[PDB]
This record gives structure tokens, C-alpha cells and sequence, in this order.
């Protein structure tokens, strides 16, 4: 509650890493298109 | 595409081991039953337009779906329709005769699912055509190759659904 | 308008397995503007020709085609 | 599996058979090979989309032997029947990428292989498109004057092998967006 | 005839349904009677 | 109400009152005393509207009066009426401010989590309203009755 | 219609359209609206040609309407009218495009195949077109039904 | 099941599971067979506990069957058996899964929202579980039903 | 790829119906229109490559990109952006005779923001280009017959962005 | 492959002048017999299947040739048979349209004298069967336009034999 | 002419024509009493349309007037002042044959090398016959030269 | 496409200026290295059999990728790896006699990551054999020409990964 909000690198999730360099090395209104529409479903149903 | 022949010669191959004994079982059990394939294969190309007739009268016709706003009112399609069922009728055939649903994915299901979300004709009711393909199948040609002929029916249907 | 070709034409580089008789003699019909081309493409593998008589017929007209 | 099917020749390259016409009067051999032109060219079947049987004229004049395959297949895909199956509802740079997917089984070449043809299509129409294509050397020693166009796999230009399984991956009317645009040029001039 | 005959994955009810009496209520029940 | 409407977007970015924001202010001014008007309207047909409308409520929906759903005999109805008339004053309370704020603050906010923790159905509310509907038009002159009857409009359409 | 028609065919050659096919829309537009003065009443006339369609078939081809054959019974003269109802529409739909390309998409260019598979002989659709033929070009004039008369007789040598 | 439900707890953690949690993995699959005894007792008779809860359940709540109400009539009050099966066949997937997650997958977190659209009371289901829980687990023996009436209660928590 | 006359068609078999008085009207909005386009079509097309020989000297010659540093300055590349600005021109031809944009989403607007994309051809500079285009045709053909012409390529220029 | 109307147009300009009036009487000609011989064109192409099923049934249904030996004894060489039957009768239609017998010279009559010869073929059955096949036409299209047709269906005879 | 363009059509797609196509070939034989009028006023006008139109064309580019030009001299300036009446008594073939088949295979097609082999400005050529077409609707009465005219802008857009 | 020469040409070609005398000390370093690039390109040329041969026994021999399920295991695909590795030596000394690293990326690493992920090629056993390799054919052209060798293996290398 002190700090300002910066740009930090996650590195748990496993997307969470690489959609932010393809979130911050764009700069602002780089693309209408957004990045990533959703995440894959990978089977069936989940 | 393989073959239940290759199949199990080709995974025993890529192992690096020879012919095991639970390998053998597999390919005597191919040699057991493909008399019954052979004359199972004769009896769907002696009635390949009559198990398409059977399927569409006991699934698709007289129905919404061949009334103007259906995708089936285009003559153009309704003839391509046939022609479709058709395709999964013969590749049934050549799933059994390998007794092997690999030819399904390679020839079949390389990129089925997208070309029927781009047209947008409807998913259950060709897979409703496939359960009425199973049983016309397994009248006609006999029980004991009908129980076998469907597996490959029920592999087409978890790849369109 | 077309023309009937005939033409005798070898491969050099390679020696082939199918027999390829209807490859190594012709007796085909081609058109006007593709004749332009098609003859062309013979001496570049450096085939004869021997009788090219126009079956289509009506030389030295204007139009009509 | 992952080590069977999955090693890098999937394999249908190598058991796909291929058609010849030595054999003009034989009349059944002739029959599997017409049928073979019309599910390589249209690469559908042709039996749900003609009024009546349209192309019995010329393909009786194969077998009688004064026209050859390389005269079936040009004047085949020049009819009017290619024109609405695959000329009307496509960009003319997808046109490129599909008129050399049937004929000459691969994808184009270069860069200036989209700037020849695209030279040609704005100039004449799909007339002088197609007669480009097969009158070139390139169709001449690898198909022959004898054989149906099939596709084949190629290993020399860079991006002449991934752009043919994302041409055969998918099926006939899969996308309408084109696969690959154009090629990359990688500096400034 | 005509007579598309499907299958199907739903319904099957035995009906029960009992009904009832709908009485109209007099337009001056006290608003402000309910309670406390 | 409206001058505390124009100012809690224009104070939350920090500027004066806008052109655009003071004419409705502006035509408020000339145009309230008919707000003055329809209410005293609504306050000589305060019973004579729910006489009918709540028996209209009853006639398109007969699940609550019946054993099982909520509305029993004389009481249980009573107190429905009390939460009718709680209901009607509330936009007669929002005509004269002329807003949506006057019935938010009141009744709007906490509909929905009171009603589900009460059992009453919360679509079955929109209907009684929809009954109000239709004789609070007929009561009124047709220009008065399509904005005092649009302000009944927001109260339909957060219920359901 | 009859400019797709030119649209394709000038795509083939990628050029612009040559004044041989304009004059042809030329003709058409300003025989547009005598061209919508024809199929209308044909639309208006719905049942009358359709009621003197079957009837006028059964006699010429009585063999359909008996045992084994497809049309038997009841169900099976209505569809086969049905059938009939549609190939009735397309002929007003090839008038008002002035062309007989949109019959093709939607009626023509699959028939060999399902009619094949339904048994149905093409050979008997047809000459149930020929009967309805004379029954349309009484109800138009004769110069009228002449250009008419024409567009079945194209479906007449699609069906034979 | 527990496996996919501490390994969530394990992963948010980013540590291995702890061999406290392991011992619940442990004395799982002993006793997962007699879990799936309760299941065939629970798909066997299947027929009988939505005849026994749907009768009881409109003497209990017998105003939705009213006309008027939300599901009367036969087609709509047919949906209500499905509307019902949909939550026990849900009930035993958890059984034979021992947790929750196939539930509050599958049933739960939108089951406001859509049925309040729909206009269908919450609590009318929630008494529709309520029904099936003292139904199914007089049917069952006397350990299985204090295991298998807890996810019962489960999903009349998931409306409250 | 159908005509505005066939959007009557298949809007109206889609639905199963006929020709009704609302979708006859449909067609009466066409015919009075089509002549005036087809007086239209002659002079488009016998200035098709005398209305590109000034739109690009309008807007774009004399600048930065036809000198060196920008694009069109070689001559492959002002090849291109001749035969790109004359085919525009041409599918708009078709635009205005089929009184639709149906053949241009199909065809001239499927890969073209992709292509130029990948090209590192601006569309920025198209925009001004047929805009321009769409400035010439009309001191031609008339500003009562430009403006037919003048609703497609807002349809083109929209799609390019 | 020329017409009537491009005929003096060739012989226009291998004399290179300007046509003259004698010349436009020869053009005109064709104006006065135009609007008859398209009214040939409509009723032919209705009934074209059943001009060449009962010339079939004259004289060449029950035949020598049909039974055992002969040249219509298989369905293939069959397939051949009726096959060229259609095929006169549609360019029949293509010389009677156009006022010349130019256009199936080099379409039709290009290969037909040897390889009938060739093929063991007999064309004294293909001559019988296409005179039984004009006078059916001149019933069927009437006979002020069935005997214009015939010169030009004569003239397939003096170039078949 | 219009039955050699569609009779080439017809054979491409194997085919009896089609009924849109008998609507035009009807047009253009009974509207062909008119059409040989037309050719018959470029008769007695052949000495008068070139005279006015090479001079109007040398005052529209007098690049062409100077020495250094490509008309210039006696042998010179009767090169192009005969190939203006090659062109126009070209396409007065094409008036009463109604298409283009005639002009575009004798007139149109090998032109861009023949013309930069014989040094000619293309661009002069295209222009002169812009100058041939505007007295050529002069003469006529409005709608037959529009009909006419078109074979003029099809001579002009298809030589650059 | 891009030369080394071609490269001070074409941005002296934006610039639509004239070779300067920076562009020209730049052209003559070029030519400065005209002998090492030429003769370094005859030995590995004399050279390129044994070259490969060595640079597969230093690096992809006795592992995984030779036995059985390895991406090199049968002869088809270890005759193929011989040729997908000979192709990067014979454009790296195209690069070399170039003398500019931008004929990889037109002709070798442009569908080059997209072929290996589809195909199961290790694309890290690739590249530590072209490492393998460019050790060894440093030895055999000297130090001199080694590092301008050993620059253009690893604007292949760096492609890969
Ligand atoms: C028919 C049972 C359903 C239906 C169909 C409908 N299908 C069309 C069909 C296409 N089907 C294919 C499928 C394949 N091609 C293959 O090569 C194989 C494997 C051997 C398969 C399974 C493709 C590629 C098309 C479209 C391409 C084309 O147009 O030819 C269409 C046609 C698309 C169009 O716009 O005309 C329609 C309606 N709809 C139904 O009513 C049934 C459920
Ligand atoms: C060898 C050391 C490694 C290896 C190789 C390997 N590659 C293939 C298949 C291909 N290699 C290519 C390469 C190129 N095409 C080009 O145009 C260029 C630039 C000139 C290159 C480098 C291509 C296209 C293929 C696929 C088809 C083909 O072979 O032509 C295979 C086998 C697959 C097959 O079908 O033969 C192998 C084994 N794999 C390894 O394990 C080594 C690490
Ligand atoms: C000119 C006004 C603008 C411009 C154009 C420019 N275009 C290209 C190259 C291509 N453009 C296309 C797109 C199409 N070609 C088609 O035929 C069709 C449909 C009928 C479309 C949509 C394509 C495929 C190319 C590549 C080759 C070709 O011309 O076909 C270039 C060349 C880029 C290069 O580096 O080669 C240029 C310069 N550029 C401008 O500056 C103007 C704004
Ligand atoms: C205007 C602002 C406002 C609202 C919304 C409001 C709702 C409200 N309704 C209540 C009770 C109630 N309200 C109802 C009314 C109904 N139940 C139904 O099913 C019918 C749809 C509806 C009849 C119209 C009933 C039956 C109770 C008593 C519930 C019980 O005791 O079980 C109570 C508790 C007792 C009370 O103070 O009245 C509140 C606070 N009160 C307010 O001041
Ligand atoms: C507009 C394009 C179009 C065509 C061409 C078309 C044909 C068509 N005819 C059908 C049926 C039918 N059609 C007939 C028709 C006939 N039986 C006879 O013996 C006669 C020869 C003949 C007509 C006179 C019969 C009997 C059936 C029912 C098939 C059956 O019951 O087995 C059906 C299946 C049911 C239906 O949807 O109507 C189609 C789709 N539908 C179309 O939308
Ligand atoms: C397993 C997860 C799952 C859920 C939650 C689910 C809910 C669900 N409930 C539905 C209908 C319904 N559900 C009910 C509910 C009831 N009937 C009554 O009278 C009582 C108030 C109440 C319970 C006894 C009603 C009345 C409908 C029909 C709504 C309508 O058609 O108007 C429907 C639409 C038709 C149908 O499929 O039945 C869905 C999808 N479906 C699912 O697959
Ligand atoms: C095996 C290869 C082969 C075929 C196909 C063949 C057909 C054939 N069918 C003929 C007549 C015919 N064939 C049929 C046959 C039939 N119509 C029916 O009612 C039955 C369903 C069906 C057969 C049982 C009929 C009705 C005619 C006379 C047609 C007429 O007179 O118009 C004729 C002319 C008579 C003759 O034989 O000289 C031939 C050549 N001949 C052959 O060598
Ligand atoms: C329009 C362009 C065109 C022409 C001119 C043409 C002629 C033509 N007629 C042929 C055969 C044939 N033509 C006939 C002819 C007849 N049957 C008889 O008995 C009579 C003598 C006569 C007519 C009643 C027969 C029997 C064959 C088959 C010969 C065979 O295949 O052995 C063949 C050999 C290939 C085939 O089987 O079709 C050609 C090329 N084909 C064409 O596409
Ligand atoms: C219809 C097809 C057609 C063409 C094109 C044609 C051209 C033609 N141009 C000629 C001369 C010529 N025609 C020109 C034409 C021009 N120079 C100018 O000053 C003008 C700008 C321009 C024409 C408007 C020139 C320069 C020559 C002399 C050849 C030379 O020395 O370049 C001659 C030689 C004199 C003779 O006829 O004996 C022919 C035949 N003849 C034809 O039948």
C-alpha cells in the first residue's frame, strides 16, 4: 500500500510470462488487436 | 495411415525389440478374424448406395432440416450430402479392413472440425447420421462384424463431437 | 484455329523405368496461341518436329478466328 | 506413437501412388486416371457439382490419342466449372496459392513467383494464368506429358515445404483467409 | 408418408397436476396494517 | 437530484458545470411544475390504482395467492399491499426529483439479495409494476404519461 | 443473374466488361419492369398451374402413381407436388434475374445425384415440367409466354 | 476428487504434496470401491427417486404446477424431471469422485443467473435437492448415508 | 459473389417464400438505377487508364515515397501501385454494376490487410489514393453518377483500415 | 468458326474496302430469316434427349448391330454411339444459329473420316441414323425452320462419308 | 458476331445456350433494321470525320506538327490520317455486328509492340479516336449514337 | 538478394546519393578480403564430404538420435540428415563468398523453424552440430578465414534456436 504499481515478471503461471512481452513490447495503441483473445481449452470439457 | 499388420510391427520396431510373444498374440489375433473382414468388406460396396438411402430416410429426411432455412434446401449440397455420407461409409471399410482407426485421423480428421464450423452446417445431425449408418451396417452384414464395423463408427463420432 | 504436331523428343539426364513411348513421340493437338509456346518447349530439350499441318484449317483469314 | 507417425515424412508421401497414360487404348485404365485428374485438379469429386457430365467431349478426345494429359489438364482447369470453384470466391493472391497447390503440387517458389504470375493475372485473365503455369520447364521433367499433376514434397527452396502442409493440412474450403500472404523481405531494398 | 422419426435425450413425464381456486382480492384490504 | 446528477460526474473530473448540463437544469426549471402536477395526480389515486393493478398482478400471476407460494389469506396480501404502496410512493418520490438516484438510493440497490433471502420470486415484481404500468398512462394526458411513464422505464428494467 | 453472369466472364478475361455484354443489361433494365410484369401473375396465379400440373403428369406418366413406384399413395403426391412447387418458383426467380444461373445454385447442379440416390426419375420430373408448360403460357400473353416458355424449356433439357 | 483438488492446493502453495495430504490420497483408493457401491444403489433405482421427490415436492411446493405459475402444463413440467436428473446425475459423478469438483464445475456457478432469466424460483430447487437428499439416503445403508447426504447438502449450500 | 437483385433472391428462399410487393419494390429500386449505371460503365471504362494517369499525379507523385527512401521510387515498385490503383478501379466497376459490395469482401478484401502488412507497403497512403480516386471520378462521369460510384469506395477504404 | 455475319466481314477485308450495298443485302438477308431461326433454338433444346432416344428407336434399338458382334453390343462402345448423336444435334443448333457450315468443320468434322475408319466404326449406320434424325426435327421446329437446318445437317453427310 | 461470342461460350461450358442468352440474340435481329443505319451515315461522312479530327488531334498535341514528330510529311501525315480511316471503318464492321469479336482481333490485339516498333505515341492514337467520337454522336439522333458510341470507348480503353 | 557489395549499394541507393568516400573505403574492405573469402571457398568446396562426415561422428553419434526412436535412426531419415546438414555448409560458403549474412535468411532460415517443430527434428541437436561442424572447418581454412567462417555458422545457429 505504499508502492507505486510497476512492470514485474512473473514466472509462475505458465502464459502469465510470455504475454507480457508480447504486452509490453508493444507500445501504447500499437494494435487495435488484442493479444491474446482467451486461453486454449485443452480437452473436452473443463 | 497404417495397419493393424504395421501397426504392431511398426511400435515393436521403434522400441528396438523383435516379435515378443505378447506382440505375437496381436497379429494371430488379425489372422483369426480377417476372413470374417473380407467377406464383410464385399457386402458395403455391393449396398454402398442403399446404406446411404437407409440412413438419411431414418435420420435426416422429411425434417426442418431440408425445409428452406436448413442447410439441406440447396440441391447443390444435398447432392454433396450423399456424397458426404458416402465418406464416412467407405473409410468405415478401410478402418475395418486395417482393423485400425489410424487412417481416421490422417485421412478423415486432419482438419475436420474447422471445416464444418466454417460452413456451419450442424455437428449432431451428421453424427446422427452416423448412428443410423451403424445399425443398417450391422443388419446387413451380420452381427459378429457389426459389433467390429461400429468401433470405427464410434471413432468418427468422438472426433466430430 | 489449331494445329496437329507431331514431334520426336529424347530426356537427357536420366534413364527411366516406365517405358514413356507416348513421351518420346507425339501426335497431339494444340491450339494457335499456345503453339507459340508449345514449339518452344521442344527445343529446349532440343526434340524434332516433323509434320505440323494445321488440321483446323481456314488459312489467311481475318476474323472469325 | 509420439515416435511413429510424428517423425517428419508424415507418412503419405511415400505411399501415395501416382497415375501414367501409357495405356490410350486401354479404356478402364483410362477411366481411373480421369477420375484421378478430377480429384486432383478440382480435388473434390466433380459428380455433385455439374448439371450433366461436362467434359465427355474432351475427355473422349483422350484415349483417341490426339491430345495428351498436359492438354487435359490445362484446358480442364481454363473451364468455366474452375472459374466458379475456385476463381470467384478467392483473392487473386490466393488463386496463386491455389492455383499451384493442384497444378505443379507445391507452393510458390519465391517472391518474384508471386510477382510473375500476379504480372499475368492482372494483364490477362485466368486464360494466360494457366497456361503459364504448365507450359513453364519446372511442370515439364519433374510431371512429364504422360502424368496426372500429384502432390509432391519439396525439399530445395526454404519455404516451399511448410507452406505445402499448410496448403494439404487443411481441407478443401477450410479458411477463407489465404495462408501465406507474401513472402518476408528482410532488409531495406 | 412423410414421418421423420428420431430418437432423443430428454422428457418422460407422468403427469400429476392438481390446480387450484383464484380468488380476487376487495380494492381496499388496509395497505397500512402488516405488522408491529 | 438533477443539480447533484450534473455535478457527481463533473466533480469526479474536476471541472465546472458544463453547457451541456446546465439546460437540462435550465429546462427544468421551466418544465418541473408539471413533476409538481402528476404527483398530486398520483397522490388522489393512490389506492385506485392498486384496487385493480395488484388484482391485474393476480390475474397474469396466480402462483403467489395460491397454497404454496407466498401470499396467504388477508395479512400476507396486506403486507404486499403496504410493499405496493411502499412502491408507488417511491417513484412519485422520483418524478418530483426527476432522476433515477431518488428510487436508487431507497429501494433499487438492495432489490435483489433482500428478495431472495425473503423467497419472494423477484421476476414476479415486474409484473405488478407492468400492471401499474398500463393504468398510470391512462390516468395521465399522453405527454405527461410517455416521461413520467419513462420513469417508470429504469424501475422495470433493473427487477429483472 | 445476368450481370453475375458477366461479372465471372469478365474475371476470366480480367479486363472491364466489353460493350457487347453492356447492351445486354440495356435491354435488360428497360424490359425490367416488363420482365416483373410477367412472372407476378405467375406468383398470383400460384395453385393453377400446380392442381393442372399433377393431373395433366399422371396421364402422360401413369406407371409413378402405381405400386412401387416412389410417388405411391398419400405423402408421396404431395411431395411430389412440393418437389413440383419448388421447380415452379425457380422459373419466376430465372425471370426476374433475366438469366437462368440462380436456378442452377439453388435447383439445378446437384440433381444427378440426389435423385439418383431417391429413385425419383429425372426422366418423369421432366415431363412433369412439360406438363406444367402449357398451362403457364396460356395464363401470359403469347409474345409474353414466348421468352417464358423458354425458361422452362432450359430446365426441360437440364432435367433431360 | 482430492488429487485434483491438493494439487490446486499444492501448486498455489509451489511446494510437493505434503504426506499429510498424501494419506487422504492413500486411504482413498481403499475405500473408493465402496464410494461406488453408493453409485449403482444411486443410478439403479434412479427411476424411483425422481418419482418419489416430484410428487413430494408438489405437496411440499405445489403453486409452480398452478396456471399462471412457471412450469405448468405437461411439456414444461417435464422439463422438471430432467431439471432434477441434471442435478443427480451430478450428485453421483461426486460420490464416485469423493469431492466436490465435478459439482461446482458443472452445476453451480451460474446456477443464479440462469435461472433467475429463466424466472424459476431458486428455493423451489433447493428444496428439489432437499427432496432427493432424505429419499436417496433412505435407499441407502446406514454409514453411507451421513458420506453421501453431505454432498447432497453441498448443493443445497451451492443455492444458499 | 450475387447480385443485388439475387440478395432479393436468396433472402427471400431462405425464408421459402416468393416474390412479394416489398421485395418487388426491392428490384424497382434497381431498375431505375441501372440505366444511368451502364451510362456510367462506358466512361469508367474508357478512361480507366486516364483516371489513374491523374490520381496519382494528385496525390501521389512529387513526394517523399516516388523519391528514394520511400516506395514507389523503383520501378518494380511503381509497377505495382499502377496495377493495384487500375485494379481497384476495376472491382469497383463491378461494385457499381451489381449494386453491391459482395465482390469485394470476397475478393479485394480478404488477404489485403495482410498482405500489405507483410509487404511493408503503407495503407495510409491507399487511403489518400482512392479517395482521390474517388475526387477524379466524379469530375467524369458527374457528381449525380459519382455518387453511386462514391459508396463502394468508402466500403474499400474502410476496409484497408 | 466464322458466321454469316462475320463471313462478308472476312471478304470485306481481303477485298479491304468498305462493304458496299450488295454486300449489305447479303448481311441484311439474315435479318429477315434471324428472328425464325431462333425460334428453332427454343424448341430444340427443350427435347434434346428425346430427338436422340427414338432415332435410337427407328432403326437402331433392335439391330444387328445391337446384338452380339455389330458396334453397340457393350455399354461402352455404346457410350461412344449416342454420345456422337447429341453432339451433331448440338452443333446442328450451332450451324443453324450462325447461317454458316464453318463451325463444325473444325470441331466436329475435323477427325470423323478416319476415325470411324480407324475404330472399325460403321458409319452406314451413323448415316441412316441421322436421316431418320432430320426429318423429326422438321416436325418437331416446324417446316419453314426445319429445312434451313437441313443443308446445314446435309452437310455433316458430305463430310462423314 | 453475337451469336460467334456466344456460340463459343455455349461450346466452353458444353452446353445448349441459355434463355438469357435468346432474349439478346432476339434484340439484336429486330433492332437490326435500325443498326444498318448506322453504317450507312458513315458512308458519305468517311472523307469528313478524318479530315476534322487528325487536324484536331495535331492541335490537341501539335508534339506530332513539328519536326521530330511521327506524322510529319506528305508520306507522314498520311500515315496516320489512313490508319484514322482504318479505325473507323474498323469498328463501323462492329456497329452492325453489335459486339467486339470483329474489332478486337484485326484491330486491338497485337498493338503495344507494333506501335513502339513503328515509334507511335500510344497515347496520340488513344486520344484521336476521343476526337473521332464526339461528332460521331453529333450526326446521329442521341440513342442510336449511344449505342453505338460505346464500340468508340471500347476502342479507347483497351489501347493503354 | 542482399550482397555485401549490393549492400552499400542499396543504402547508397535510398539516400539517392552517389558512392561517397565512406561508402567507397567500405566497398574496398570488401575487396581488401577478396583473396581469403575465394580461397577459403575452393578448400571447403575440395573439402565438403569429409567436413560433414566428421562433424556428425564429433557430435550426433552413439546417442538417443542414432537408435531406435531417434530422429536419425532409419535410412531414409540418416540419409536425409547428411543432406539437411549439407545444406547448411554449401550456403555458408555462398555467405562467405557473399560476404554478407543476409543470403541465409532468404534462402536457409526462412520456413526453417517451422519445418523442425512440425517434423521432430531436435532443433538443439542441429545446432550442436553446425557448432561441431564450424570448429572443424576452422582448422581446414585457417584462422584468418576461421572467424569470417565462424560468423556465418552462427547467423545460421541463432536462426534455429
Ligand atoms: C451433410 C451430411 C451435412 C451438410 C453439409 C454441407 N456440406 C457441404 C460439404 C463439404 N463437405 C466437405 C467434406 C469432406 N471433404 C473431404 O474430402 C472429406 C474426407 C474424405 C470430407 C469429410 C467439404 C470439404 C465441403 C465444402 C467444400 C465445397 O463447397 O465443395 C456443403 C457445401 C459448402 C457450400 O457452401 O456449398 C453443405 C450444406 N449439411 C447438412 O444438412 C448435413 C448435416
Ligand atoms: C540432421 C543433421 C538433423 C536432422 C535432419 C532431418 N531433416 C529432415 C527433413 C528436412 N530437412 C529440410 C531442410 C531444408 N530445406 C531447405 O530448403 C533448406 C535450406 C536450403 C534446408 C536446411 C526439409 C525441407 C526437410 C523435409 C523434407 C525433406 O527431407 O526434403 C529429416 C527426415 C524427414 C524426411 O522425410 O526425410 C531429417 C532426419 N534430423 C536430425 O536428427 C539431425 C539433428
Ligand atoms: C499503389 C497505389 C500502392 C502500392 C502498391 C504496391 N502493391 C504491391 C504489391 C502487391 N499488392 C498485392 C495485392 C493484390 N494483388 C492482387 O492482384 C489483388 C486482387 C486482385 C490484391 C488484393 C500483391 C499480391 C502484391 C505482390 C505482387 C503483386 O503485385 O501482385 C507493391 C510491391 C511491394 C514489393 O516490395 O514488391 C507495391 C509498391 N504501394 C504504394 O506505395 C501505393 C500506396
Ligand atoms: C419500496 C422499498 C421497499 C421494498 C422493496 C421493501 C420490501 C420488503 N418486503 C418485506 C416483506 C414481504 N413482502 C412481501 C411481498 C411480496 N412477496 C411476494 O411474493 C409478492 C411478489 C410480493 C407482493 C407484492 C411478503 C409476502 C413479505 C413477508 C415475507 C414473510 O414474512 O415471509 C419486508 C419486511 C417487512 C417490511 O418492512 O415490510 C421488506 C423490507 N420494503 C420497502 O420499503
Ligand atoms: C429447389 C431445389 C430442390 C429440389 C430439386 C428438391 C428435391 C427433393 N425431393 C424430395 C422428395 C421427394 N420427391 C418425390 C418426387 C417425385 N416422385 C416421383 O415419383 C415423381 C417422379 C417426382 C416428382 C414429380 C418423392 C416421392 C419424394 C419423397 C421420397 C420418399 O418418400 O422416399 C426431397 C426430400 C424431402 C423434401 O425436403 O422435400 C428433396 C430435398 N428439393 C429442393 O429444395
Ligand atoms: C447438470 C448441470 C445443468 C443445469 C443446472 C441445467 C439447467 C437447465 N434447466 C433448464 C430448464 C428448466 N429448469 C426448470 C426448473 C424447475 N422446474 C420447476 O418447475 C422447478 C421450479 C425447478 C426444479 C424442479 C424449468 C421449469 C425449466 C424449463 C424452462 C422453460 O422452458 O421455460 C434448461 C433448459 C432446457 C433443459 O435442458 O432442461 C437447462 C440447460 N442443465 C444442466 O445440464
Ligand atoms: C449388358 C450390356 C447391354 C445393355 C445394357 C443392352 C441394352 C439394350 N436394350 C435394348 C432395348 C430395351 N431394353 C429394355 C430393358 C429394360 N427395361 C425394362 O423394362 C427392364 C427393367 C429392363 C431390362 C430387364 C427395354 C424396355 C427396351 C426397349 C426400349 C424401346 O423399345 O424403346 C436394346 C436394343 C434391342 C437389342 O438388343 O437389339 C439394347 C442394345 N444391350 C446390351 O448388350
Ligand atoms: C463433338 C466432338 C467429338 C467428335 C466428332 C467425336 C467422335 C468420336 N466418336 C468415337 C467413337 C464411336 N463412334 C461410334 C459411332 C456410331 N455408332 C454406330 O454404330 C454408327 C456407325 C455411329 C452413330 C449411330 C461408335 C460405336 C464409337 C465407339 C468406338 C469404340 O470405342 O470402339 C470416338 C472414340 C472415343 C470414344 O469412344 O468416344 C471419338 C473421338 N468425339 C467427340 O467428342
Ligand atoms: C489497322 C492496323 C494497321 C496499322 C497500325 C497500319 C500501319 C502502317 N503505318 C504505315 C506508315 C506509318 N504510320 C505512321 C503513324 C504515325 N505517325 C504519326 O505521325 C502518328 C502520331 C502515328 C499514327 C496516328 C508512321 C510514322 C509511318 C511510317 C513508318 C515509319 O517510318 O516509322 C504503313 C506504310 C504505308 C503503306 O500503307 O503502304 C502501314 C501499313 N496499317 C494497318 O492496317
Amino acid at each position: 500500500e505504499d508502492t507505486v504499481p510497476y512492470r514485474r515478471f512473473p514466472t509462475l503461471p505458465a502464459a502469465n510470462f510470455p504475454n507480457t512481452e508480447l504486452l509490453y513490447n508493444q507500445l501504447t495503441k500499437q494494435n487495435d488487436e488484442l493479444v491474446v483473445p482467451s486461453f486454449e481449452p485443452v480437452l473436452a470439457n473443463d | 495411415m497404417q495397419d493393424a499388420i504395421t501397426s504392431v510391427i511398426n511400435s515393436s520396431d521403434v522400441q528396438g525389440k523383435y516379435l515378443d510373444a505378447s506382440a505375437i498374440q496381436k497379429l494371430k489375433a488379425y489372422f483369426a478374424t480377417g476372413e470374417l473382414r473380407v467377406r464383410a468388406a464385399t457386402t458395403i460396396s455391393a449396398n454402398a448406395a442403399n446404406i446411404v438411402k437407409e440412413a438419411v430416410a431414418k435420420s435426416l429426411l422429411y425434417s426442418d432440416i431440408t425445409r428452406p432455412g436448413g442447410n439441406m434446401y440447396t440441391t447443390r449440397r444435398y447432392a454433396a450430402c450423399i456424397r458426404d455420407l458416402d465418406y464416412y461409409l467407405r473409410y468405415a471399410t478401410y478402418a475395418m479392413l486395417a482393423g485400425d482407426p489410424s487412417i481416421l485421423d490422417e485421412r478423415v480428421l486432419n482438419g475436420l472440425k474447422e471445416t464444418y464450423n466454417s460452413l456451419g452446417v450442424p455437428i449432431g445431425a451428421t453424427v446422427q447420421a452416423i448412428q443410423a449408418m451403424k445399425e443398417v451396417t450391422a443388419g446387413l452384414v451380420g452381427a459378429d462384424a457389426g459389433k467390429e464395423m461400429g468401433i470405427y463408427f464410434d471413432y468418427i463420432c468422438s472426433g466430430l463431437s | 484455329r489449331s494445329f496437329k504436331v507431331t514431334a520426336c523428343v529424347p530426356s537427357q539426364t536420366r534413364i527411366r523405368t516406365q517405358r514413356e513411348l507416348q513421351n518420346t513421340y507425339f501426335t497431339k493437338l494444340v491450339p494457335y496461341d499456345n503453339w507459340f509456346r508449345e514449339q518452344q518447349r521442344i527445343m529446349k530439350m532440343g526434340g524434332k518436329i516433323v509434320k505440323v499441318e494445321l488440321a483446323t484449317g481456314k488459312p489467311g483469314t481475318n476474323t472469325g478466328l | 506413437i509420439d515416435n511413429q507417425i510424428k517423425q517428419g515424412v508424415n507418412k503419405r508421401r511415400e505411399q501415395s501412388k501416382v497415375f501414367k497414360l501409357t495405356n490410350v487404348t486401354d479404356k478402364v485404365a483410362l477411366q481411373t486416371t480421369i477420375g484421378a485428374i478430377y480429384r486432383q485438379i478440382f480435388e473434390r469429386d466433380i459428380d455433385p457439382y455439374v448439371t450433366k457430365k461436362e467434359f465427355t467431349a474432351l475427355e473422349s478426345k483422350l484415349g483417341n490419342g490426339e491430345i495428351t494429359v498436359k492438354e487435359f489438364v490445362e484446358a480442364l482447369g481454363a473451364s468455366a466449372l474452375y472459374i466458379r470453384e475456385f476463381y470467384t470466391p478467392y483473392p487473386n493472391t490466393k488463386v496463386i496459392e491455389l492455383g499451384t497447390k493442384h497444378f505443379l503440387g507445391r507452393a510458390p517458389l519465391n517472391q518474384a513467383e508471386i510477382r510473375k504470375y500476379n504480372q499475368i493475372l492482372a494483364s490477362q485473365g485466368l486464360k494466360a494464368f494457366i497456361g503459364a503455369m504448365v507450359n513453364s520447364m519446372e511442370y515439364a521433367q519433374v510431371f512429364g506429358e504422360d502424368t496426372v499433376p500429384y502432390r509432391r514434397f519439396p525439399t530445395l527452396p526454404a519455404a516451399n515445404f511448410p507452406n505445402t502442409e499448410l496448403l494439404y493440412n487443411q481441407l478443401t474450403k477450410q479458411n477463407d483467409e489465404l495462408v501465406v500472404p507474401s513472402f518476408e523481405p528482410v532488409l531495406a531494398n | 408418408r412423410f414421418v421423420p422419426q428420431e430418437k432423443q435425450p430428454k422428457a418422460g413425464d407422468p403427469a400429476n397436476f392438481l390446480a387450484m381456486a383464484k380468488q380476487v382480492s376487495r380494492p381496499a384490504n388496509t395497505v397500512t396494517r402488516v405488522a408491529l | 437530484s438533477i443539480v447533484t446528477k450534473s455535478i457527481v460526474n463533473a466533480d469526479a473530473e474536476a471541472r465546472y458545470l458544463s453547457p451541456g448540463e446546465l439546460d437540462r437544469i435550465k429546462s427544468f426549471v421551466t418544465s418541473g411544475e408539471r413533476r409538481v402536477r402528476i404527483a398530486e395526480t398520483m397522490t388522489g389515486a393512490r389506492e385506485r390504482i392498486i384496487k385493480e393493478a395488484g388484482n391485474q398482478l393476480f390475474q397474469k400471476r396466480p402462483d403467489v395467492v395460491s397454497p404454496g407460494g407466498n401470499a396467504y389469506g388477508e395479512e400476507m396480501t396486506a403486507t404486499c399491499l403496504r410493499d405496493l404502496d411502499y412502491y408507488l410512493r417511491l417513484i412519485t418520490y422520483g418524478i418530483v426529483a426527476g432522476d433515477v438516484t431518488p428510487i436508487e438510493e431507497i429501494g433499487v440497490v438492495g432489490v435483489r439479495e433482500m428478495y431472495k433471502s425473503l423467497g419472494t420470486p423477484i421476476e414476479a415484481v415486474a409484473e405488478g409494476v407492468r400492471a401499474m404500468k398500463s393504468v398510470a398512462t391512462s390516468l395521465l394526458s399522453g405527454e405527461d404519461a410517455a416521461e413520467a411513464g419513462a420513469y417508470f422505464d429504469y424501475l422495470i428494467g433493473a427487477m429483472s
